[PDB]
């Protein structure tokens, strides 16, 4: 009976561990999603004004 | 250790070469006097591909500057970046070529080709493993097309196994500014076909067509066409200088592109071109580069690839991206339409990915397509060469330099075979 209680406790501890792992992975992908898609600054616009030929 | 020696000739050559070196220097953090003022460290890691070394942290480019008059060498030295070029690298005559092919090729250029060949042999013997050369010239001129095909014939007999790349500006007949332009262009394509490993065909009409339509510039100028050419001249060499997840140098892009040795005329295109007004309406992703990379209103040649069949296709990406979204869009464009893609090649598209994006953008791309629809550029030159030549229109300017009429005859039949070498795959 005590070994069955120990098995239940070990499963609960592992479940809390990957719960906290799930939270930090959610924050990791939430700052992953904002860093791919691109926007052009004024440095992309300023070169097409220069040059008069 | 994979150096590239840059050569350019003519007013068209030295006005693209002046703007190209403005783009590389910004991308490696070089000031207008030659001192490194960057912020990261990967800019300084492989600077020797394009730049030499001097005293006190001064990087002078490996570029050679050729003209037949001193009138366009002074607008190079009086620009913003004119003080970074080594003064010995300017090689210039005293009387011009006069929009004549033969003076560039026999009379005035033959006494000058042995002075440039001293300069390029000084710099090719200072590289540990020279990757190849480049040219940037004009076929509608006298020293770009006459002497520029005399260096190519003389370089390829001395360094024959390297890469000989060109960015030729072929003439356009809708916006044409020289009467004797069909004579220069016909006599040069006969010389490009056997002596270049690659050749990118650029038309000035198809560069005006982008600034009016895509970039919405109300005043396009030659200083703004030279930035479209220079942006795709550095997009093909971006994996020799920066690390990536799938590299591609110049030789790898020629293995997967030319199936037969005489079929090497490409058509460039640059992906994220955006106006000032329509800037905020676009979320630039991998799907929104491959819709503009492949569009027929984007090609830098005045020929439509909806009339032909893509033999092979390149794609060179920049920016930190995902290799699955890049790879599913190249498969997607092949499978929707199988009339425009040839059948004896089962996968036509070659992909490469770099990591360091250009200045001011966070993602970019480059298209290098090998189309059968480039034959409508040589046929349209050759209907105006033989409209003139049956009457012998302007021929006394050329035969009086020491030519023959057979040189016009042999360089007309040999270019009409390149039409009928492409004509058997469409």
């Amino acid at each position: 009976r005590q070994q069955q209680r120990l098995l239940r406790e070990q499963r609960r501890a592992l479940d809390c561990s990957n719960l906290n792992l799930a939270r930090q992975q959610y924050l990791q992908k939430k700052q992953m999603n904002t860093a791919s898609s691109s926007q052009p600054t004024e440095d992309y616009f300023s070169q097409f004004n220069t040059r008069s030929r | 250790m994979r150096e590239i020696v840059h050569l350019q000739a003519g007013q068209c050559g030295n006005q693209i070469g002046a703007k190209f070196w403005e783009v590389i220097s910004d991308e490696h953090g070089i000031d207008p006097t030659g001192t490194y003022h960057g912020d990261s460290d990967l800019q300084l890691e492989r600077i020797n591909v394009y730049y030499n070394e001097a005293t006190g942290g001064k990087y002078v480019p490996r570029a050679v500057l050729v003209d037949l008059e001193p009138g366009t060498m002074d607008s190079v030295r009086s620009g913003p970046f004119g003080q970074i070029f080594r003064p010995d690298n300017f090689v210039f005559g005293q009387s011009g070529a006069g929009n004549n092919w033969a003076k560039g090729h026999y009379t005035e250029g033959a006494e000058l080709v042995d002075s440039v060949l001293d300069v390029v042999r000084k710099e090719a013997e200072s590289c540990d493993c020279l990757q190849g050369f480049q040219l940037t010239h004009s076929l509608g001129g006298g020293t770009g097309s006459g002497m520029g095909t005399l260096l190519i014939s003389k370089i390829r007999e001395e360094y024959p196994d390297r890469i000989m790349n060109t960015f030729s500006v072929v003439p356009s007949p809708k916006v044409s500014d020289t009467v004797v332009e069909p004579y220069n262009a016909t006599l040069s394509v006969h010389q490009l076909v056997e002596n270049t490993d690659e050749t990118y065909c650029i038309d000035n009409e198809a560069l005006y067509d982008i600034c009016f339509r895509t970039l919405k510039l109300t005043t396009p100028t030659y200083g703004d066409l030279n930035h479209l050419v220079s942006a795709t001249m550095s997009g093909v060499t971006t994996c020799l200088r920066f690390p990536g997840q799938l590299n591609a140098d110049l030789r790898k892009l020629a293995v997967n592109m030319v199936p037969f040795p005489r079929l090497h005329f490409f058509m460039p295109g640059f992906a994220p071109l955006t106006s000032r007004g329509s800037q905020q309406y676009r979320a630039l992703t991998v799907p929104e580069l491959t819709q503009q990379m492949f569009d027929a209103k984007n090609m830098m040649a005045a020929c439509d690839p909806r009339h032909g069949r893509y033999l092979t296709v390149a794609a060179v990406f920049r920016g930190r991206m995902s290799m699955k979204e890049v790879d599913e869009q190249m498969l997607n464009v092949q499978n929707k339409n199988s009339s425009y893609f040839v059948e004896w090649i089962p996968n036509n598209v070659k992909t490469a990915v770099c990591d360091i994006p250009p200045r001011g953008l966070k993602m970019s791309a480059t298209f290098i397509g090998n189309s059968t629809a480039i034959q409508e550029l040589f046929k349209r030159i050759s209907e105006q060469f033989t409209a003139m030549f049956r009457r012998k229109a302007f021929l006394h300017w050329y035969t009086g330099e020491g030519m023959d009429e057979m040189e016009f005859t042999e360089a007309e039949s040999n270019m009409n075979d390149l039409v009928s070498e492409y004509q058997q795959y469409q």
